[PDB]
């Protein structure tokens, strides 16, 4: 027939999809309400307690207060290991997309605009 | 011819299960305090 020969060429949400990012948004409201509701009964909160429970999502060494309570911090310990298994899952799938990497290519055939455009199409 | 909730779907039930189980242990501390 007739073909064209070319050389070979040399996005955080691109791995996975938009399906995941609509979930932890719920956890943002849920975890914030849980801590205040537990603290409200026994009797911070919006001002400061929101920092720790969102900060727990990220394994960072930021110096922050540690709320006391024999049972108050029991659930946050349960809430603690949800993130590590989440992030380990959240990074394992990333390597899969490098396995599933595609070739971007440049043209689609003789009928492409680039071939049909002598000038006015960059260099 | 990109996972789904899958394991996280049961996590939320465990997350919700912890919330209802939280009030169970709330009275336990009160029980020993009295």
């Amino acid at each position: 027939g007739i073909s064209v020969m070319v050389s070979r060429s040399n996005a955080f949400l691109e791995p996975f999809s938009a399906d995941v990012w609509v979930m932890m948004f719920v956890m943002l409201l849920i975890v914030s309400a849980v801590a205040v509701f537990v603290f409200e009964y026994f009797s911070f909160t919006i001002g400061k307690a929101i920092w720790l429970l969102w900060g727990l999502v990220f394994n960072n060494s930021v110096p922050v207060q540690n709320p006391k309570g024999t049972t108050s911090k029991i659930m946050v310990s349960v809430w603690a290991f949800f993130a590590v298994i989440f992030l380990a899952s959240y990074t394992a799938n990333l390597a899969a997309f490098m396995i599933q990497e595609e070739y971007v290519d440049q043209v689609s055939g003789l009928s492409d605009k680039k071939f049909q455009r002598p000038n006015d199409f960059s260099p | 011819s990109t996972l789904t909730f899958e394991n996280m779907a049961g996590v939320f039930m465990l997350v919700a299960g912890g919330i209802v189980a939280g009030i169970f242990l709330i009275f336990i501390e009160i029980a020993y305090k009295r």
